């Protein structure tokens, strides 16, 4: 599923800007 | 047609006097921009309270102000710290920028001063925090409650781009939600003030209009893009472009391609076609109509523009409650005198 490919992605926490 | 003589006529007047008010916003914030605020406060009128937060530039503190007992949000930057960084243009401009904005939804600087090391900015506190905690807690927004959120910054951005200048980060991490549970947007670290075309790259790999990703020179189109996301990621739960690395998140972005949740009305899956357009002649917000095309989307049908930007609308969520934090040397000698003398 989605929201699972979400969570795989190591990317749920606060983000940084480039 | 789509709306009898009496709906068209009010809709007429209505954005006739918007029209009216970014003209008079324009005029206070020139003056303010051309001749802005210095040393309204000093250190030591404010109790240490908490570290909230620490960075590359400098630490965010909760302060208690000593005569009123108000609490602030103060950002120390080590000056030192902000020229080995690079950082002089950025810090300057987002101060600038903060003394001379005026709008219910953006965090509003209260004091700003410096001493031999530091430069400071006092901020008005909102202990609701981050919409990103809120959104990441509940997991993800039903479609009016982000489209209360969605519809302050559709007015913020309004608002900011009346005065030509480009916002470039928009993300829950940097919209607080305060004790009304209205929208406080923060962090002006990347706002540029420029009428027509500008190339820096810089924003959340997620948030990044295509025309930033492929090196083209890019307008205050990028912010409407990125609305499109925060709606999809507010609505979803999760961004319509993610990967565990920012490269293929790029690939993603620029492919033209983007996915709903079957739980996604179609008006929202329209609004979001329409935000998310990497062709910039058919993006909502660039046309003709500018943002009136938002505005008047069907998503927006219940949406009282008016009294939202009056704060009238019952908030569809108030985070828990003044102080609750839950959910420093300064050199005899003076640094970086010259470089910060507008701040």
């Amino acid at each position: 599923t989605t929201y699972a490919d979400f969570i795989a992605s190591g990317r749920t926490g606060r983000r940084n800007a480039i | 047609g789509h709306m009898g003589n009496a709906a068209a006529a009010k809709k007429g007047s209505e954005q006739e006097s918007v029209k009216e008010f970014l003209a008079k916003a324009k005029e206070e914030f020139l003056k303010k921009w051309e001749s802005p605020s210095q040393n309204t406060a000093q250190l030591d009128h404010f109790d240490r309270i908490k570290t909230l937060g620490t960075g590359s530039f400098g630490r965010v503190m909760l302060v208690k102000h000593k005569e009123t007992g108000n609490h602030y949000a103060m950002k120390i930057l080590d000056k030192q710290k902000v020229v080995k960084l690079k950082q002089i243009e950025h810090t300057l401009n987002e101060k600038r920028i903060l003394q001379a904005v005026n709008f219910p939804f953006l965090v509003k600087l209260e004091f700003s001063f410096k001493d031999n090391s530091n430069l400071y900015m006092v901020m008005e506190y909102v202990p609701g925090g981050e919409m990103f905690s809120h959104l990441r807690r509940i997991g993800r927004f039903s479609e009016p409650h982000a489209r209360f959120y969605a519809a302050q910054i559709v007015l913020t951005f309004e608002y900011l781009h009346s005065l030509d200048l480009i916002y470039r980060d928009l993300k829950p991490e940097n919209l607080l939600i305060d004790q009304q549970g209205y929208i406080q947007v923060t962090d002006f670290g990347f706002a540029k003030r420029v009428k027509g075309r500008t190339w820096t790259l810089c924003g959340t790999p997620e948030y990044l209009a295509p025309e930033i990703i492929l090196s083209k020179g890019y307008n205050k189109a990028v912010d409407w893009w990125a609305l499109g996301v925060l709606i999809y990621e507010m609505a979803a739960g999760y961004p319509p472009f993610f990967a565990d690395q920012p490269i293929q998140i790029y690939e993603k972005i620029v492919s033209g391609k983007v996915r709903f949740p079957s739980h996604f009305s179609s008006d929202l899956k329209d609004l979001l076609r329409n935000l998310l357009q990497v062709d910039l002649t058919k993006r909502f917000g660039n046309l003709k109509n500018g943002v009136n095309d938002i505005k008047n989307h069907k998503w927006f049908a219940t949406t009282d523009w008016i009294a939202i930007y009056q704060r009238k609308v019952e908030a569809p969520f108030i985070p828990k409650f003044p102080g609750d934090t839950s959910n420093i040397r300064v050199s005899i000698n003076e640094k970086c005198g010259k470089e910060f003398t507008e701040f």
